[PDB]
């Protein structure tokens, strides 16, 4: 098969005749087959028994159901028994006779309508009882309500006005209509006065434990009532959809009509095709319909009523900037307590539990205009409106609330205020402190051994720790991320101008060196500037490393109630900053290393020449930095100081074959320079190992520059058949300073030839590229990263 | 049946088994042609007539 001959290259996967690995794999395509048994048999089993229950109930209910309309065959068959027979008497007189005078209601609707004129115009004060409450007209379940009751008495003129449409005559519903205005409007509306007044008195701040009773116990009897009657004629027209389109709609008209049915199909005709199905018989029988407004319409009001003096009470300035929802969510627990107090007072209606949350559309619609723009307080916008959003859910089931959805724009606001803030603020932070460093006689923030901080980066420290507190305080994926990584160009425009004005102090006291003891001859205006820069770049180092403590400490100190996605987001830009922690120290600390330097520049070129071959150049050099290395070392940040210490003894054997190219030929006729690179080489020791005390670097953080000092000794002090493995192990170490080192190194000798420079220095060439494919596929640029000093003709 | 069609083991089992078919046939007509009597015995050649 398709498979089998796949599955002969799977048991094809034993070998070719492999009949215990063929077992073996039978027995894996037995456990592949035995839990595809498993789930299948399981899975086969549920859904047999879907189709048992499925087949089961298709019975059960073909059957029993079948003898449920059949059981309705049976007790609605039995209903057809007694069609002509019932009551033992006469039935057809009772009917027809006494039933007659049922068709009788004269003398009932005049001295009704009537008396349905002139006691609801009576109810048009009575019914319609107010000022001011009294218990809410007083007692509205009999005011307001007997205005509901007068007006289902009038009913008769609001809703079976709509069922006697031309029943038999013609001023059933003209000379009663007069009888109405003072009856029906007058009952209603009184019912309405009374309602509108009732809610707006349930509208009144207790509102109350028997006027809020009676008052919503009328707008719920008669607004549910009303749900029922005015839902009797809507299933008047959909039980006429249901059964007059059944008739006219049947589809056997078939034209159907023109012009009283589609429109109104099915409505169809009042008294009684159009009435009965909301009127007799019918034992309601009218529908009611009281009062269309009790509170079947009308408590909208009273959740619009607390959302309406909710949305009233914002008084839109915010009257202070936002105190749209102190008053707003005041009228929001008035709507808790109304809301509550109301469904104790009215289960149908009125008012049950809405309240809250329409006040909850009152304080979230509220607060979400207070501070739309920036026109609130900018720096307190998103704190109220989030404050009564989290307050007022706590206030409530949590729920009127305010739901904003201006938040997050609110914080784009913080995002632009307290970034541009930062970068008014860092850039006079920055500025103050380079203005300071430039004094150099008094070093910052007191310790007698370097390790100064500073005054503007404590502010930035402290103060920009106090900057996002609404970034924490309020744990943004797009402040605490956006304000503090955004924040993070703004230092890397700091360490940028750390870059810039640090270079300045490195200026400050390179003509500062110039004024002591390099040849005065180079000053410039803001260089007047002694010794002391050590304290300065040292204390960068150190609040480097307290940039470390609040940016790094307080970074992971703090952010801990995300997921380590967002806090990983603000990780990403503050903390690897660990190492910019110390790129400052890339820029500042070289510059002190040339800054130990500048005053001592007259054996820094006389190296190579024959003063320093027997004189006191080795003196200066080894023992003044020595010294320079015996203040700077109390005085020095430790990531500073390692890295530090490590390129002053590769920079200053830099320093130490600076003149390689002078031409000078090599005293080691006589030793004069050999000496130099032996006796010196004592003195170019302790500047090695008495810089460095306190730790073990003396030789650790030197033996790495050992190799070219050992190594550059084979270079420039041996001769003709000693220079070859002086390039073979410099070779091995150093090819960073390539082979043209040698080639001024035979600048600087006569006996050792130019041919022989062919010879050892070019096949040495080869050693060095060949061995670059060979050995370098030796270590890094370093000390002697570019120092490939120039060659001749080879 | 299963052809297979091919290597693995089948097919190089088909080989050894046409041919043990004619090593059958072999030793077929050898104890066919055996007492034949086309040699003579109550076997081919172990006598007992």
């Amino acid at each position: 098969m398709s498979s089998d001959p796949l599955q002969q290259v799977c048991d094809l996967i034993k070998g070719d005749l492999s009949l215990e690995r063929v077992r073996d794999i039978k027995e894996q395509l037995l456990k592949e087959k035995s839990v595809v048994e498993y789930q299948l048999n399981k899975e086969s089993d549920k859904y047999y028994g879907e189709v048992e229950e499925s087949l089961k109930l298709l019975n059960l209910s073909k059957n029993s159901v079948t003898s449920i309309k059949q059981q309705i065959n049976e007790v609605n068959k039995l209903g057809n028994d007694n069609r002509f027979a019932i009551n033992r008497y006469d039935i057809l007189f009772r009917a027809t006779k006494l039933y007659e005078t049922v068709n009788t209601t004269s003398s009932i609707y005049d001295r009704i309508y009537n008396f349905v004129a002139l006691m609801e115009h009576i109810e048009r004060l009575l019914v319609a009882e107010l000022a001011e409450d009294a218990l809410e007209t007083g007692c509205p379940h009999l005011l307001e309500i007997h205005f509901l009751l007068t007006s289902a008495r009038d009913f008769q003129e609001q809703v079976v006005v709509m069922a006697k449409e031309a029943t038999e005559d013609a001023q059933r519903t003209v000379m009663k209509l007069f009888s109405r205005l003072s009856g029906i409007i007058s009952k209603f509306d009184k019912l309405l006065d009374g309602l509108t007044y009732d809610i707006v008195e349930m509208a009144r701040a207790e509102q109350i434990s028997l006027a809020i009773r009676l008052f919503k116990i009328y707008d719920l009897e008669e607004r549910e009532d009303l749900r029922i009657e005015a839902i009797r004629n809507i299933i008047k027209k959909k039980e006429i959809e249901i059964e007059k389109s059944s008739i006219k709609k049947l589809p056997n008209s078939k034209n159907t009509a023109r012009l009283q049915d589609e429109t109104p199909k099915v409505i169809e005709y009042p008294t009684n095709k159009g009435l009965y199905q909301e009127i007799m018989s019918g034992t309601i029988s009218t529908r009611t319909a009281p009062r269309g407004y009790k509170h079947f319409l009308i408590n909208g009001i009273n959740n619009s009523i607390s959302e309406m003096f909710g949305e009233m009470r914002e008084k839109y300035v915010g009257d202070q900037k936002f105190d749209v929802l102190d008053n707003m969510d005041w009228i929001f627990n008035e709507l808790i307590i109304v809301k509550e107090h109301i469904a104790n007072c009215c289960p149908p209606h009125w008012n049950i539990f809405e309240v809250y949350f329409d006040q909850y559309y009152k304080e979230l619609h509220s607060l979400i205009t207070d501070l739309v723009e920036s026109e609130p307080e900018t720096i307190i916008i998103l704190d109220i409106l989030a404050f009564d959003k989290t307050f007022q859910d706590t206030l409530k089931q949590d729920k009127s609330v305010i739901g904003d959805k201006e938040k997050e724009t609110l914080f784009k606001d913080y995002l632009n205020l307290i970034v541009v803030k930062m970068t008014e603020w860092i850039g006079n932070l920055e500025k103050a402190e380079f203005d300071v460093f430039l004094e150099r006689s008094t070093p910052p923030h007191s310790d007698s051994d370097g390790l100064l901080f500073l005054d503007g980066t404590k502010t930035c420290f402290q103060m920009f720790t106090q900057q996002v507190e609404v970034a924490a305080g309020t744990n943004q994926a797009k402040i605490l991320v956006g304000v503090v990584e955004r924040f993070s160009d703004l230092l890397t425009k700091r360490q940028k101008n750390w870059i810039s004005k640090i270079s300045e102090e490195i200026k400050k006291q390179i003509n500062y060196n110039h004024k002591y003891d390099i040849d005065p001859e180079s000053i410039t205006p803001e260089d007047e500037c002694p010794g002391g820069l050590v304290e300065y770049l040292i204390a960068v180092s150190n609040d480097q490393m307290k940039a470390a403590d609040y940016a790094v400490a307080i970074s992971s100190k703090y952010g801990k109630l995300v997921s380590k996605v967002y806090e990983k987001q603000i990780t990403n830009h503050l903390e690897g900053t660990l190492d910019g922690f110390a790129e400052v120290a890339q820029c500042s600390s070289l510059g002190l290393i040339t800054l130990m330097f500048d005053d001592l520049r007259k054996p820094y070129q006389e190296i190579f020449s024959k003063t320093w071959y027997m004189g006191s150049q080795a003196q200066q050099i080894a023992d003044t930095l020595d010294e320079y290395l015996l203040d700077i070392k109390p005085q020095m940040n430790s990531v500073l100081f390692v890295n530090f210490i490590d390129n002053v003894i590769g920079e200053t054997i830099i320093k130490f074959l600076t003149a390689l190219s002078f031409e000078h030929s090599f005293k080691n006729k006589n030793n004069k320079f050999l000496e130099a690179m032996k006796r010196d080489f004592e003195i170019f020791y302790q500047l090695f190992v008495k810089v460095l005390d306190g730790n073990e670097s003396k030789d650790t953080l030197i033996t790495q520059n050992f190799t070219v000092m050992e190594f550059f000794m084979d270079l420039s002090c041996e001769p003709i058949d000693s220079i070859l493995d002086i390039w073979q192990k410099y070779l091995e170490v150093y090819w960073d300073s390539r082979i043209d080192l040698l080639v001024g190194i035979l600048k600087c000798r006569k006996d050792v030839s130019s041919s022989e420079r062919k010879k050892i220095v070019q096949q040495a060439t080869e050693m060095l590229h060949e061995y670059r494919r060979n050995m370098e596929a030796d270590r890094e640029p370093t000390l002697m990263r570019r120092f490939v000093l120039e060659f001749e003709k080879q | 049946m299963n052809n297979k069609s091919l290597k693995t083991v089948e097919i190089l089992k088909p080989i050894n088994q046409q041919l043990e078919l004619q090593e059958h046939l072999l030793f077929n007509n050898l104890i066919e042609e055996i007492h034949d009597i086309m040699y003579s015995k109550s076997n081919k050649t172990n006598f007992t007539r």
